[PDB]
């Protein structure tokens, strides 16, 4: 059982930890840190995809192009916030 | 080995596509929206490990602990991102430790 799976998470914390372990943000990272990064990582690419699914869906299509994305982040207030403009 | 010619992997890629796949398996996404959201998850990553490098290290701690990311995501994400993020990392912290 991977530690993903033990959190509840399709995102890959084994992953995230050797990312936060080799880029040297501290002399040690907790067990727990890159179970939170994980889900909020796996959150926010949640939310815009759901957003951007939302935005091809209304738009009469099944796959997501890159002006979905882009409407998507332009209409969210705070993604917009978050992620400037694609 | 992974030579200097071949195509770099995009680290979160399988993944957004199997989060994709829970919530509606049918829509599918395109190879560029794959790249562009991959490079947000990535954008996001750097900026929340770096404010949790500096709190630690304003803190005065060594490690950086699950305690660190929260208040980062919450000095990095807007509003209500950041509550239900925070709600998100808890409930995640806690079901792997039990």
């Amino acid at each position: 059982q991977s530690r993903s799976a033990k959190a509840g998470l399709t995102f890959p914390v084994g992953r995230v930890h050797r990312l936060l372990r080799r880029g040297n943000y501290a002399q040690r990272i907790g067990s727990g840190a890159p179970v939170y990064l994980t889900a909020v990582l796996e959150y926010l690419a949640a939310e815009i995809l759901e957003l951007a699914g939302n935005a091809a869906r209304d738009n009469k299509k099944t796959r997501i192009i890159p002006r979905h994305l882009q409407l998507a982040i332009r209409n969210d207030d705070e993604l917009n916030k978050l992620l400037g403009n694609v | 080995m992974k030579k200097r010619s071949k195509a770099r992997k995009e680290t979160y890629s399988s993944y957004i596509y199997k989060v994709l796949k829970q919530t509606h398996p049918d829509t599918g996404i395109s190879q560029k929206s794959m790249s562009i959201l991959n490079s947000f998850v990535n954008d996001i990553f750097e900026r929340i490990a770096t404010e949790a490098s500096k709190l630690a290290a304003y803190n005065k701690k060594s490690t950086i602990s699950a305690r660190e990311i929260q208040t980062a995501v919450r000095l990095i994400l807007p509003g209500e991102l950041a509550k239900h993020a925070v709600s998100e990392g808890t409930r995640a912290v806690t079901k792997y430790s039990s």
